[PDB]
C-alpha cells in the first residue's frame, strides 16, 4: 500500500517547508505594503497618492500691456 | 439636374422669400473662402497697435530689429496706404 499509493515523508516535509516560506514572505510583503501606503499618503512624496496641480506650461510669459505685470 | 430646375421654378413661384434667403445664406457661406481680400482684412486687424510695443534689449545680434521707428527695418504699412 505504501509503495503503490503514497510517498515518503521527506516529500511532504519539504513541500510544507516551501509553503511556509512562501506564506511568510507574503505576510511580510503585505505588512510592508500597508506601512508604505500609510507613509506615502501622509507625506505625499511617493509615486502614489499624487494629486494633480496646475500645469506651469499654461502661463503666458509675454508683455502684459502694463509695466508692473 | 432636370427635376431640380422644376423644383426651383415652383419654389420661386410659390415661396420666393425662402428662395431669396437660402440664396443669400449660401452666397455668404461660400464666397468668403474664394475672396482674396480676407487676408488683407486679417493683416489690417493685425496691424492695429492697441498696446505699447515693448522695446527689445540690444544684445548685438538683431539685424532685423530697427534701432529707431524711422529706420528701414521692421514691418511696413505701405501696402495699406494704397488700399
Ligand atoms: C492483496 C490482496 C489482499 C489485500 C487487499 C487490499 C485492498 C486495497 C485495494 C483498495 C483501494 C482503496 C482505494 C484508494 C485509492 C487511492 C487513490 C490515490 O491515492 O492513488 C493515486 C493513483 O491511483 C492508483 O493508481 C490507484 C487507482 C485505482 C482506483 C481504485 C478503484 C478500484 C475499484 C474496483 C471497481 C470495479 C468496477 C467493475 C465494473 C463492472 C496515487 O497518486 P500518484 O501521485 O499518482 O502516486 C503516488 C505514489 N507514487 C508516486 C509512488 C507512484
Ligand atoms: C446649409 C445652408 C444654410 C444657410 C442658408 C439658410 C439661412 C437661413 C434661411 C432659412 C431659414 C429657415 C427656413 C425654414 C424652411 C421651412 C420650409 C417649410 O417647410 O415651409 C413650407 C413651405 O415651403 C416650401 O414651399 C418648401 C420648400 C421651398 C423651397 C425652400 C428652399 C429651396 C432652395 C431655394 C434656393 C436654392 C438656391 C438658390 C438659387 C437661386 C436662383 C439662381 C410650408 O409652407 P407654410 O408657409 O408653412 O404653409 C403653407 C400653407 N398655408
Amino acid at each position: 500500500i505504501a509503495r503503490t499509493f503514497y510517498d515518503g515523508p521527506e516529500k511532504n516535509y519539504e513541500k510544507t517547508m516551501a509553503i511556509l516560506q512562501i506564506e511568510a514572505e507574503k505576510a511580510e510583503l503585505r505588512l510592508k505594503e500597508l506601512e508604505v501606503r500609510r507613509l506615502m499618503r501622509a507625506r505625499g512624496d511617493g509615486p502614489w497618492y499624487q494629486y494633480p496641480t496646475i500645469d506651469k506650461a499654461l502661463i503666458d510669459h509675454s508683455p502684459k500691456t502694463t509695466p508692473d505685470n | 439636374a432636370g427635376r431640380i430646375a422644376s423644383f426651383l421654378k415652383n419654389a420661386w413661384a410659390k415661396e420666393p422669400v425662402l428662395v431669396a434667403s437660402f440664396a443669400i445664406g449660401g452666397l455668404a457661406i461660400i464666397l468668403p473662402s474664394l475672396s482674396p481680400y480676407t487676408n488683407y482684412a486679417i493683416r489690417i486687424n493685425r496691424a492695429t497697435p492697441y498696446n505699447y510695443p515693448v522695446p527689445l534689449r540690444d544684445d548685438g545680434n538683431m539685424p532685423d530689429v530697427p534701432s529707431h521707428p524711422q529706420d528701414p527695418q521692421g514691418p511696413s504699412l505701405e501696402w495699406l496706404k494704397n488700399l
